[PDB]
């Protein structure tokens, strides 16, 4: 039963998918596999809540219904660096110009 | 395999290659020559594309891959009003 | 005449249309001379038994914007060999369609079209707007593909 | 143009015939549907060669609102053409034919039902 991700750390954004199922350390061996940090210099958020390496993405809350495809989930990343344990920062996306009044 | 595509705002997206190749654009942008010694690429620069466009178009390659050859009843692709013609014109710009 | 046309079998044929799209379907019948019928609508998750004949050939169309949609994963559907009476399923889904033609249904939808030429967009893509789906446009490329599928 | 009928006389008529284009089968089968609406003359002309005084429940449906109907029997009467009619262009054992039998049941049984209630 699967869920859609976005990883998300400063300017920095990861497109994936992993199974509901699947633990907060194994997304982290995922995202060892495509930046390379080990897991135990990262940490992942739902939001500003911190997760549990043992927890499942479904137990952290993210469901078939709330991380689809076409609109998937956000994981915050923060990396530690020895003893720099770093803030979570998320540059936010660029804004479209307000809507021209002909679609209104 | 995963590729980085960058916005023009120097957001970086790292998504799967297959799921890129959706973009007939890309696809030709990543199979011709590059890197010394390697005949296909890992990093495409976009100069009109905003960030906030790149995602939802990455949004899309999840969508796409997903729901082709599915029996599964699809859901909708939604887009808001405020993006719609920077997404069309995006779109339009890297052929999917 | 035309390579899209129902035949005239005379054989009843139970069929459930379902449409499980977010749309709601037109379901469009091609009588014996290759003509689009319409037919009542269903709206969405709805679905009903309705009486058909074997041989006999449907394509179904979003009643508003007339965007396609597909029907047991394909774009046209027959009703095969009834058996035993027991009724032949129709699950109307979406497509997945392209990026673009599914930012054009969503400008469409928002934009009237005399209108579309006060879009800050490129020139190309007024044209593109304009060209509305369409069932005739689509049973010529249907036709020329069955025809170019019959070397 | 037409003196309306009493409104419950009108309301009988519907019941009626409703009950009459509702009912399905065992099956799950509405038999009704074949004969809700007649083919068009292009579609069909075989039909309107043979057949007399063509008629169809959409066509009844419209007689009972615009009155031409002044009895359940009138009613009866027009049901009983279009039955007849099916089994005179369909021939017996045709799932058709016997269908348009099922459907005088249905009807008298609800002529019964609602004009003796
Ligand atoms: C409700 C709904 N919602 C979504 S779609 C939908 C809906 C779907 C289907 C239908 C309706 C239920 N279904 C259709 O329209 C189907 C769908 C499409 O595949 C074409 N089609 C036909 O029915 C076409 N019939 C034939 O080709 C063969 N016909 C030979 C003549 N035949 C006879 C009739 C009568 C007789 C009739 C009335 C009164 C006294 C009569 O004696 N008697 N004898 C016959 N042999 C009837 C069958 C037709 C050319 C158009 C006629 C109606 C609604």
């Amino acid at each position: 039963m699967d869920v859609f991700l976005m990883i998300r750390r400063h300017k920095t954004t990861i497109f994936t998918d992993a199974k509901e199922s699947s633990t907060v350390f194994e997304l982290k061996r995922i995202v060892e596999g495509i930046l390379k940090r080990p897991p135990d210099e990262q940490r992942l958020y739902k939001d500003d809540q911190l997760l549990d390496d043992g927890k499942t993405l479904g137990e952290c809350g993210f469901t078939s219904q709330t991380a689809r495809p076409q609109a998937p989930a956000t994981v915050g990343l923060a990396f530690r660096a020895d003893d720099t344990f770093e803030a979570l920062c998320i540059e936010p996306f660029s804004s479209p110009p307000e809507l021209p009044d002909v679609m209104k | 395999m995963y590729v980085k595509l960058i916005s023009s705002d120097g957001h970086e997206f790292i998504v799967k290659r297959e799921h890129a190749l959706t973009s007939g654009t890309i696809k030709a942008m990543l199979s011709g020559p590059g890197q010394f010694a390697e005949n296909e690429t890992n990093e495409v620069n976009f100069r009109e594309i905003p960030s906030h466009v790149l995602s939802k178009v990455c949004m899309y390659f999840t969508y796409k891959v997903r729901y082709t050859n599915s029996s599964t009843e699809i859901p909708e692709f939604p887009i808001a009003p405020e993006i719609a013609l920077e997404l069309l014109m995006a779109a339009n710009f890297l052929d999917c | 005449r035309p390579v899209l046309r129902s035949v005239n079998s005379r054989e009843p044929s139970q069929v459930i249309f379902c449409n499980r799209s977010p749309r709601v379907v037109l379901p469009v019948w091609l009588n014996f001379d290759g003509e689009p019928q319409p037919y009542p609508t269903l709206p969405p998750g709805t679905g009903r038994r309705i009486h058909s004949y074997r041989g006999h050939l449907w394509l179904f169309r979003d009643a508003g914007t007339h965007d396609g949609l597909l029907v047991n994963q394909t774009e046209l559907f027959v009703p095969s060999l009834n058996v035993d009476g027991q009724p032949i399923f129709a699950n109307i889904t979406l497509p997945v369609y392209t990026l673009k033609e599914r930012c054009l249904q969503v400008v469409r939808s928002l934009v009237k079209p005399e209108n579309y030429r006060r879009l800050d967009i490129v020139r190309s893509l007024y044209e593109d707007l304009e060209d509305h789906p369409n069932v005739q446009k689509d049973l010529e490329r249907l036709t020329q593909e069955r025809i170019a599928h019959q070397r | 143009k037409l003196s309306p009928n009493p409104p419950k006389l009108t309301k009988q008529m519907n019941a009626i015939i409703d009950t009459v284009i509702n009912y399905k089968d065992s099956s799950g089968r509405q038999l009704s549907e074949v004969f809700i609406q007649l083919p068009s003359r292009k579609e069909l002309p075989e039909y309107y060669e043979l057949i007399r005084k063509p008629v169809d429940f959409k066509k009844i449906k419209e007689r009972i609102r615009n009155h031409k109907y002044r009895s359940l029997g009138d009613l009866e009467k027009d049901v009983m053409l279009l039955c007849h009619n099916a089994q005179t262009f369909n021939l017996e054992g045709s799932q058709i034919y016997e269908d348009s039998i099922v459907l005088q049941s249905v009807f008298k049984s609800a002529r019964q039902k609602i004009a003796k209630e």
